[PDB]
């Protein structure tokens, strides 16, 4: 930036006490331009979610600990 | 956008990016050239055919 | 062509305006094939309808 | 004045807001991906042995 | 700093995933000839005179 | 209020507000100088001359005047 307001465009003017003449130093209200990128994604819409079944947990943070037991005859 | 890693020590800042764009001016010319008697025999008057 | 097209990203700062569409409508055009008269002709003749 | 500078305020906390979670779904979805991924044998191996 | 949490667990008891290398995008290292010193390696030692 | 400033450029820009949109930026300090103008038939110069108006001053051509007295 070499002057304070380049890229930015001009909307409104605080004017001192009251709107007369040009004689008070005066506020200009400069605008400028916001533009977002993302592009919204989803798991259970990728493809990839067919290979993974998915539960939510309320409160993972206090389990310590989990396990599966499988009992296989032969 | 970012991806939030966990193996990754400190989470990454959420990024934002400041771009200034310039405008070119490009100017054009032509020239046409246009002779006195044109100019003349439009500013009299016809009066025959 | 397809590649020359991929090459090209979608990644514009503007983000929305009135596009260019098909007299069959629909699908919007998405760019412009700027080629030479004879390079026109042998494209329309490896491409087909 | 403080009108702009209002809606200012909540553009930007919103837009904030939704990268923030945007960011956790993508997290989700590329430790699911290196999950999968660090326990996918190499095909070479996997073949003969299963 | 917002933190999430996630556990997993292989439902079957044999491998049920396997990935492969398709397609060689690039070769990273050149083939090239450049030998190891021992002397950045080994520093210390050294003959008599 | 941020528009009613372009003729179109803000409608290129996109009207979503979710996307993209025109924003606040800080506000700038600006003192303008004060100037007084002046007129002649204003100052108090004008004391002295007899201030007379000739449309087209070209009608005055020997610009010469007599003075007729008498004592």
């Amino acid at each position: 930036r070499q002057s304070a307001a380049e890229g930015l465009f001009h909307s409104f003017d605080l004017l001192v006490g009251k709107d007369a003449r040009e004689a008070g130093i005066k506020f200009e209200v400069l605008l400028g331009v916001y533009t977002n990128a993302i592009q919204y994604v989803r798991f259970l819409e990728t493809a990839l979610a067919v290979s993974c079944v998915n539960t939510e947990f309320k409160d993972l943070s206090r389990m310590t600990d989990g396990k599966i037991q499988f009992r296989i005859s032969v | 956008p970012t991806i939030a890693h966990g193996d990754g020590r400190r989470p990454s800042k959420q990024r934002t990016f400041i771009v200034v764009k310039n405008c070119h001016k490009h100017h054009i010319s032509t020239e046409m050239e246009l002779s006195m008697l044109d100019l003349e025999i439009l500013h009299s008057i016809p009066e025959t055919p | 062509l397809s590649e020359m097209v991929a090459a090209v990203s979608g990644e514009s700062v503007l983000k929305g305006v009135s596009t260019y569409t098909t007299a069959k409508g629909g699908e919007p055009v998405g760019g412009v094939f700027i080629v030479t008269d004879n390079v026109l002709r042998q494209l329309l003749t490896f491409l087909g309808e | 004045v403080e009108y702009a500078e209002y809606v200012g305020a909540v553009k930007t906390v919103a837009s904030a807001l939704q990268f923030g979670v945007d960011a956790l779904e993508r997290g989700l979805i590329n430790t699911v991906l290196s999950v999968k991924l660090r326990h996918a044998p190499p095909m070479f191996i996997l073949q003969t042995l299963a | 700093e917002v933190h999430h949490e996630m556990a997993s667990i292989d439902t079957g008891l044999s491998y049920s995933s396997t990935m492969t290398p398709a397609r060689v995008a690039a070769i990273t290292t050149d083939m090239g000839i450049h030998t190891q010193d021992f002397f950045s390696v080994f520093p210390a030692e050294a003959f008599g005179n």
